[PDB]
């Protein structure tokens, strides 16, 4: 399930920092060029976005691939707080690699990348991506409660008709 | 004074010849003081009395203690504290050698036994070994040997009978066992630091946890039952637990039982002949 | 979990977590069977096996190399990160360490391993 | 020290060997930390030990 | 750490030139095509820059990547001092390969890249990257002063409750 | 330090650092364990080992090949980066020196060694 | 069992297991029949025939050397894996026992032996 | 120790010890039992057996060729790496001691071992 | 030296160095002592020894087979690697010399040899 | 110190490594000041005997 992942994935970053970041709030699509005008930025400020999935070990798992994308403000050339944002990243890194969050087991650190270019620097936006891949398990398409209990097995051995019957009404369970 | 000046080393085992009433309850009162989790200086007394039938009864049924064995004997040639010093020489080194092996054969060299008509019969050994005194056998030959080493705790707190505490083998055992407890916890955790269960400590941090000292102390076991100690392991695992205390914050409280290994002492038979 | 998979497992030495690398492995302790054949198909037969745990230690970490290359009874726990444990007592340290460019290779091997929790 | 020694000086420097004989048959006083034992007894006249001391 | 290893690069690249360079500052973003434009270029000087991590050997350590960007002056289309451009490059390349700084270790040299182009020709601005690679381990998300120790284990053996109880209280320490 | 894992390592023979290559292995002098199992798992045994270090030396360097070839008391230093150190004495060059494409590899090897600082 | 085949096989003497290794011989007493051949084949001829054990002990085991070359009547038990038990009364170490590299070689030997369980 | 077994094995003459190769065998002093049969099986007979000590020495050691080749009167020690220790006195150098290839096989022969320690 | 072994040796006859193949053999002449059993174990008992040396030789070399052949009294020296001499005087060459294969057996053999150097 | 100590000289190997120093001279920049411990082997001269019989 990936509700549960992107859930367990917020309240842990809600959680390692709390009162420091502004909000941490999920994110549709990965990045465009235009998030970064059409998007409530408040720095600092964490994004999570699910960047589709992939082929998993099994048919009844996938490894799905998750993004953070921290969000920072530089003023007249200069990051606010540049230690801050390190500690931020590195807190980051360090609270997720390994740990396992909902149905989602060993996220990995794939790479961490620089995204802070002409498009996000004139906006006053420092701008970082975290990427993770973890262990994502598919569900069943039926549940276990629409069908019911094998309690009872009934064995006839064959015979001729006009014969003793023997036979084994055998309780499966009890 | 002596009692008072015999110093802060661990005496495992203790010599006593004066079997009187005053004397006894002073050193009943240190053993069990050293016998306390505060102290941990184990000690165990031998003594051997010289009388009747009749008097060895009494004193036997009177004393109450598990800390002191004593062996009763009739009409001894020899002064009993020859005796005693050489069964608690003889039972020291057997019982270092292995604390859970059986004192059932061993001889006591040098050792004059009794006449002929003067030794206990079956009855009155048996007798004896319910009444808390221990007792001796003699040899196809002149040898005086060991027939079964106990202890004076015959009675529960609230009156009723208890086996426990019974045979020397058991104090020796759990002397052992505290002992290589103490051992193994202050050289594989010599100086930690203590964190509760469920937090994300990481490599590299000397932190300890509750399921640390879990593992350790089934570790411990394990190397207790393959050293021929104790039996069942399942049960010992499944009683195992392991906490934090909320109020000192720096003490673990573990709450563990182990089953003690039994000892082979009696072989009933019964033969049926065809002719 | 409900439907958590393997896909991390920890080593702990002595209650010290180690510092190991992905691929770790573990082969438990029991009964090897083989395959008997003579003009027909017959049966299987038994071995004994012994437990082992392989796994690899970056250098210069908080474990000096001199410590590992000492282990001769030390217990040895092996946990998946599912919540499957494994323990293994009177432990040793087997086979060659070699430090290949910063890894460390350890093969620490035991006579017996039963599975607790 | 663990050997008592008599007649022979402490501070000897001619090497060789040096063999005495005595009929008295002592016990080695290798350290024995887990089987140390306490014995009380009395103790008659002339005696040269201090009483109530180990 | 990252700030550390930041400061301790700052401090060789200082002290390495000294008075040679007219200043040494760190860089927001790797460099794009406005940088040379809205960047306050006093050649020579020396750039530091954060271009992200990659996936380490363990979880607790990950692979970071920085680089250096000499800027220097060209006029009437020939550098102002070719050789001294030339040995700042080598020193910087022979100074900071195989050094250690901060908790990151054995930085490696991975490629040297020639940016002059079009430009930075036209602004009269000698552009060389010179791109590096160490190990960065993240740090732990709990610190040991926030735990207590581990003085006292106190075990007590069972046993019928009337009878004289078995225990052991041991102090770990001392 | 605080979390400087090793990174590389250095090579001095009689105080002459050398050039070495990336990936440098070294292998501590000690006791080898093997296995034994009969009818069941019994225990361990073990084997005398001799110290070794490899790496590899560009040609054409300030240490001639000759020089190399000819090494049957030297000293050894095995130095890693973050600060651990190992001393080999008496130590000598084994197996085969080739000369490929300007690689020549160096198996100094050693009775025993000891971890000095 | 229902298909399981021997594989490895179990001594005891005192009640004591030996620790074994691997490829341990038995040989029941009985009678030995030979061949008869004249101007024809006419039959065969009987010889007794003394029960063997043979295997092998690994050095600085929980049983003494001296222990082993002083066996002489003594209770050996020979007992497969499947579940077949031989019994061996009042036997007797027979050949010269050596310790060559770890290894004992033992050739308990009994006058006879019956198939008990 | 507690799961150790015998590995190596050290011989030790006169306080020396010696430069020993793998594969060393000790055959004690003790009864050598035999196998009686006349019309059916009847029992054993003994026969004296002298201890043995075998090995082998590297050429050019510290222990010359023409010193082996003349012990008449000496003290063999043979010790086991777990603790097995076995003293054999006024022993002899037996059989052809031969150089070959730079091996010298010792077959050191005493009339009586008893095990000390 | 300080810590070298015997690798190879040198065998010269009359002055001229054989070219001798790996695995030279040598055996000192001296006593050989055999084993007395009687109803116990007595003692030992010696018997004379001659001084072997034995090689191969590559066919087609400077030293011609004839020549080889006809070694009535010469002079045998022994040498180590190491620095180890042994003198055979008077020797002569023993058993049948066969050119297989390019390969010739030297069995050179005298009556006494002694350690010089 | 090891070559010495092979040869049969001196005994002891951790003491001598934690009680060596050197360092370089503050006032002749050329010259190395080392100041070293090495703890000589003992000779075996007196062989000190009881016996006790027993007859």
């Amino acid at each position: 399930m990936l509700e549960e992942t992107e859930a367990a994935l917020l309240a842990r970053v809600r959680e390692l920092f709390g009162a420091t970041l502004r909000q941490v709030e999920p994110l549709t699509g990965t990045w465009t060029n235009e998030d970064v005008h059409r998007l409530f930025l408040a720095p600092p400020s964490v994004f999570l976005a699910w960047m589709g999935c992939g082929e998993g070990r099994t048919r009844r798992e996938v490894e799905s691939r998750w993004a953070f994308f921290v969000v920072a403000e530089l003023l007249n050339g200069e990051p606010v707080n540049r230690p801050g944002i390190y500690q931020i990243v590195e807190r980051l890194i360090a609270g997720v690699n390994g740990q396992t969050f909902g149905p989602t087991t060993g996220m990995r650190l794939t790479q961490v990348r620089n995204l802070c270019d002409d498009n996000r620097i004139n906006a006053g936006v420092v701008l970082y991506g975290v990427l993770f891949s973890g262990t994502t398990p598919l569900p069943s398409v039926v549940d276990l409660d629409s069908l019911d209990d094998y309690e009872r097995h009934w064995q006839t051995w064959k015979f001729p008709d006009e014969t003793p019957e023997f036979a084994a009404h055998i309780n499966v369970n009890q | 004074a002596s009692i008072a000046g015999m110093g802060d080393l661990q005496y495992k085992y203790i010599v006593m010849p004066y079997t009187d009433e005053p004397n006894l309850n002073l050193l009943r009162t240190e053993l069990q003081e050293r016998w306390g989790p505060v102290n941990q200086a184990d000690g165990f007394a031998v003594t051997v009395l010289s009388g009747t039938y009749g008097d060895i009864s009494t004193f036997g049924v009177s004393r109450n203690d598990h800390l002191i064995s004593c062996m009763g004997i009739a009409g001894a040639p020899e002064p009993s504290y020859l005796y005693a010093a050489t069964l608690c020489a003889v039972a020291s080194q057997a019982l270092s050698i292995d604390p859970a092996r059986p004192l059932q054969t061993l001889t006591l060299p040098g050792r004059m036994p009794p006449a002929v008509g003067d030794r206990f019969t079956w009855s009155e050994r048996n007798a004896l070994l319910f009444d808390g005194i221990s007792t001796f056998n003699v040899n196809d030959g002149g040898e005086m040997q060991i027939e079964r080493m106990i202890t004076m705790y015959r009675t529960n707190k609230y009156g009723d009978s208890d086996p426990s505490y019974l045979n020397v083998n058991t104090i020796a055992t759990l002397s052992y066992l505290r002992y290589s407890l103490r051992t193994r916890i202050t050289q594989k955790f010599p100086n930690y630091k203590l964190a509760s269960d469920g937090t994300r400590f990481a490599t590299g941090q000397a932190v300890v946890t509750p399921s640390v000292i879990k593992t350790e102390l089934l570790a411990l076991f394990e190397e207790w039952e393959n050293a021929g100690l104790v039996e069942d392991f399942d049960t010992f695992k499944e009683e195992l637990y392991v906490a934090r205390n909320k109020d000192d914050k720096d003490r673990l409280d573990v709450l563990c039982g182990p089953n003690l290994i039994n000892q082979f002492r009696i072989f009933a038979a019964q033969v049926q002949f065809i002719l | 979990a409900g439907n958590q998979r393997q896909g991390v497992a920890f080593i702990r030495v002595n209650g010290m977590e180690l510092e190991s690398m992905e691929g770790a492995s573990f082969t438990p302790s029991g009964i090897t069977r083989e395959e008997v054949t003579g003009s027909r198909v017959y049966g299987w037969k038994g071995k004994p096996r012994a437990a082992k745990v392989e796994c690899k230690i970056p250098g210069g970490g908080p474990i000096g190399l001199d410590e590992i290359i000492d282990w001769e009874n030390i217990t040895v726990e092996f946990q998946a990160d599912t919540g499957e444990t494994w323990m293994l007592a009177n432990a040793w340290q087997a086979d060659e360490p070699k430090n290949d460019g910063g890894e460390i290779s350890l093969v620490l091997m035991a006579k017996q391993s039963k599975r607790i929790a | 020290s663990d050997i008592s020694f008599n007649a022979i000086p402490s501070d000897v420097r001619v090497p060789l060997t040096y063999i005495e004989f005595d009929n008295s048959n002592a016990v080695s006083g290798t350290p024995a930390p887990r089987q140390r034992v306490l014995m009380f007894g009395q103790s008659g006249s002339k005696a040269s030990a201090a009483p109530n001391v180990p």
